DNA sequence: TTTTTTTTTTTTTTT
């Protein structure tokens, strides 16, 4: 059976409300003030327009979670290969932009600074990446959780697993993927960040031109906002660097709305907090 | 389906009648 | 044969007619739909995060304590420990899960076991720890527990149009046969023009996902609307969309939320 | 002419009432009052007419559909007034006045029961409220019901639902019903003889004023808006206005 | 297959010493905020109907073929093979070949046609295509067996002729073909009709959500370049380059101005100041 | 069909060793250079502004005066009426406006004097009234050996966007790599505000109704404009809207319309 | 080895 009575459940509740909770974000204060960080067993969705910074933010959140907090991070980065996304974290830690400079790459090859920068970051087994059917992908994510023991797992660009699969109705495939991913995150008890896109508006401005994004702008289905626990949206106007955060849904607490403001650093690559 | 220009020698007179 | 003449039916009508379970908050509901009844299916509709589960958890708490009836929760969306902590926090007027300074306070003060048997001391609340399996488990509740109210949290994840028609016919047959008060939460569809349901747009009876049997096989539909990114996200509007057993529908009342306590309590608002 | 309709007297002025061998469709949205209309139609064709009426309410039980008839004849809303349900228990005086004959024959495979209601019970009107649990499996059912009504020659009323509209308002907010708006298949309008629709703004300014629409009529031909009925929430009788 | 990022120490090194962008031609404001064209890079090019997509991309192909030594593979689907080959021969020699019968009759008699053919096609850097699943196979054979460094597609709307899932799957397959191969992939697309106001051919500025067919054209593209000129205005030969999206650097906006030469067919870097 | 650049040593040589000239207005040929092998020309105007009259004049001047095989596919009228239109336009009269002029040509035997001068050299071919038409145009081009194929009134032929897009794609793919001048007559959408198309509104390139793929696959676009309610109802204007070969768009010239012979003549109107 | 109904989501146009 599975009909658990609420009287014979005292020890489970006692060991549940004693243990987890925490794991704050980075770059803005209002996100941690509203959502109270990221918890095990949740789903955090992060959205933006096209080229608006929905991956720089997430890698900047993964660097601090894998370095300043010691959590094992598993990055299923499907946009770029593992030769670029593991090298973009080197300069992000060392406060430069290594891929966007042919001079600095030759400099760190010559003098031997590349070994120091590789050992200062990857001195511990904390980053376990992935390079590239939705059946083997969840198998590799379950191997990252069970075998490798990753505490935070990031699924970037979910649009190329619902469009790279041969399915007649795309909506039901997105629905099945979302409920199976939520079941994985709830069963294994892992923080799971999901990155997706937005749809075209019918009339008016575009999301890359300062349009405030609503909750119904999520592209593909309606299970994206109905089976997620926290929805975070990033909106700027290409002041093309002032980006604002908008908590569209918080399930744990109730407070939603504009969290704050962040400013991008073109020289180092960090998302600093703003004042406005 | 395609009618040549030779086939209308008397059909145009048939249409004018 | 299964035909019954209307003359030879005096005894069965005599023993049949020889209000029901009231609602908590927005007292224009039980003035309008006359409360829940045995052998009915109730639908709770809103957008994402608008408070459907919170609108039904108060109902389970007030029907398991002040009424004494056996209540069976089926949270398919979450775990049993989270909804149990939610219930213990909601009865004790202190928001439990969303405060970490008190989750460790009551475990060392010793009053956690005082709060436990004060509301879970009887055999009232029965939980479900996660198609035919769910129906068999609810029938096992009804049979071996005598549950008066059965609450179901998510109808959409049962689906892995006809599979929802069959499911709703089977749940309506279960509720009509066993006479249990069945409450089902469902979601809304994506509107194609105008505002969204999360920004204060009123809910129609068409705007329901899955199929059209959600509105054709249930006895009442209650919608809750609130403007999430608005001037205040606390004032909710409660709308009766259908009622077989009375007939009158429309806007019933208004409630606030009271973020410190978490009780949907009715407030005065003319318009 | 045939049997006359009670309420919205522009029906039998338009389609001249019901006739034998027909299949009558009563189609509306949820809560528009389909069962409330057909219950009045069943009451007025077994008391003032005297013909045997066979009800088949697959949607509810055999006790509530009789309590509503006893309350409807006695001008008192019975199932909603909790005090008068125990005040009258003169229950037998209300019971034997309207069920004293052998008129009605309720119902707790289906076509054999309808044939037993026609032959073995002598029913002149046969009412079916729920067909959705009863394309090709709907086409075969509708051909079998039309052959039953053709061979036996009985007046037949069948109730089904409407389709979910993809653009615009809902039928519950007063959207007029077209003949295409029917679930299941297309045989609902090809093998019947008349279709009656009720349209009322349920979440509106007044929800007690229905609009009656004729959608098909093989005999008289005239379709369109028939009339308006008020509901009279005190009594529950659909009366024209 | 999952990897641990400490085993990558020998491959992160190798990619550190490999990657170099290919410089554009005709405008120097494009190369300042794109830094070229790298391996595994889908570059979308768009404008209005008749504003200069094919001329720009053909000039880019010519300058990447005859000036930088890179082997180039074309897949022009609007015109045949001989039309675009004559376009390349007439454009390299700074004349207008197909739009003049007198020059075509002149160069076929005095024997200078072979002098114009050899100086282009001696080193065999150009490879052409003769006209959705066999197209990717032919492009894979063009990349692997032949060895071209840049692959150009043209007029993607023929390939998709529900179109939205078709163009999403096509864009997904082209982005997956560009990645993990090391090829620059130029893709040319069109624009939808505007709702109200004026037309794209009348000088209206193009937004990023005007790419017709889906939204997946801008969600899988690294760099998106748009061209805009007014054919009915005072100067109908001054095109404006607008970088709509750049994933590598992130600098978008007006790149620069180019002036079209009606006599030599060269869109050249202009000096117009708005 | 992966072809290297060394394989085109002799194909380019053969391809190097001609624009078919538009009659009635010399302003078109100065900014278009005629029409080549694989040339899609689109002709449009308002409702009743004279598309088919101009295209009929073009076909009559290319058929019997320049020696090119012209294949008509007029879908407005049948074969008999468009043959009557060609014979009446070539013999400088107005045929179908008077019964006496139609009757007089047979009472003296000069009706056989008009068929032999037109349809004796077999330069014309007609069609009698979507994927079945292209298989007929392929036999008209490859089998009969024609050069200019004309199609009329696309509105009966063609969600009316995917069908017209696939039709335009198939016609462009048929025109490519075959060597035929394909002329297509289309219409314009209804104007929203301002003056109508029957009063002389300047047409834009995005007025081609049905889709936006009618200007993305055409090689040349020609529009006609006439103010039939103004002071001069017998004056038309020709506007090049798109030219892929040269790139010169705008007003080509002016032509005077006549109500006596049916011809429309080159004029010298000034603005 | 094939024709009809139901329903949620992304685009391009129409009086
Ligand atoms: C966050 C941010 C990034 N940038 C720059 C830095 C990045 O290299 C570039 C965007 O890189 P990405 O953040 O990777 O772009 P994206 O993930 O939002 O879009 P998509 O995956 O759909 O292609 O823009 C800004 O200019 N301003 C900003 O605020
Ligand atoms: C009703 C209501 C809820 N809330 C907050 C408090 C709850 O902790 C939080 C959770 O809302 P839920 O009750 O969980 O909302 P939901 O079940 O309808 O949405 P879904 O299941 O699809 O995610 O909502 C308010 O802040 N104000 C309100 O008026
Ligand atoms: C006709 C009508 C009904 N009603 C109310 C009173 C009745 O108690 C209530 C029940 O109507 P029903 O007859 O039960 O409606 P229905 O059978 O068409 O819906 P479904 O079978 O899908 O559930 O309708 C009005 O309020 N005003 C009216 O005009
Ligand atoms: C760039 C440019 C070209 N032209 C001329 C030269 C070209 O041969 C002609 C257009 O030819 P293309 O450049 O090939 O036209 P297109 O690709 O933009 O449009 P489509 O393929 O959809 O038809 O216009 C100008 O007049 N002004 C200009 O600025
Ligand atoms: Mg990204
Ligand atoms: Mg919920
Ligand atoms: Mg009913
Ligand atoms: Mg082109």
């Amino acid at each position: 059976d599975g009909v658990v009575s609420a009287l014979s459940l005292r020890e489970r509740i006692r060991e549940h409300l004693s243990s987890s909770v925490g794991l704050l974000f980075s770059g803005c204060t209002g996100i941690n003030d509203k959502t109270l960080g990221a918890r095990g067993g949740e789903v955090i969705m992060v959205t933006s327009g096209s080229g608006m910074g929905k991956s720089t933010f997430v890698r900047q959140q993964a660097l601090q979670w894998g370095t300043a907090m010691g959590k094992k991070v598993g990055l299923a980065m499907l946009q770029e290969s593992v030769e670029e996304t593991a090298e973009d974290l080197i300069g992000l830690h060392n406060r430069v932009r290594l891929r966007q400079s042919d001079s600095l790459k030759r400099e760190i090859i010559e003098n031997g600074k590349f070994d120091q920068w590789f050992d200062e970051l990857f001195g511990n087994d904390t980053f376990h990446l992935y390079d590239s059917e939705t059946d083997r992908l969840l198998a590799k994510l379950a191997y990252m959780r069970s075998g490798l023991g990753c505490d935070v797992i990031i699924l970037d660009h979910i649009s190329i697993v619902v469009s790279a699969s041969g399915e007649s109705d795309e909506r039901k495939m997105i629905d099945n993927l979302m409920t199976k991913l939520k079941g994985f995150a709830k069963s294994t008890g892992v923080v799971l960040v999901v990155i997706c896109h937005l749809k075209n508006p019918d009339k008016g401005k575009a999301h890359e031109e300062g349009r405030p994004v609503s909750i119904t702008d999520l592209r593909g289905s309606g299970a994206l906002r109905q089976l997620s626990d926290t929805i975070i949206a990033l909106e700027r106007n290409q002041m093309p660097n002032l980006v604002l955060v908008r908590i569209l849904k918080c399930r744990f607490t109730g407070d939603t709305g504009i969290a704050g403001y962040m400013e991008y650093n073109k020289e180092t690559g960090w998302l600093e907090p703003s004042s406005y | 389906g395609v009618v040549s220009a030779l086939s209308l020698r008397e059909r145009i007179r048939e249409h004018l009648s």
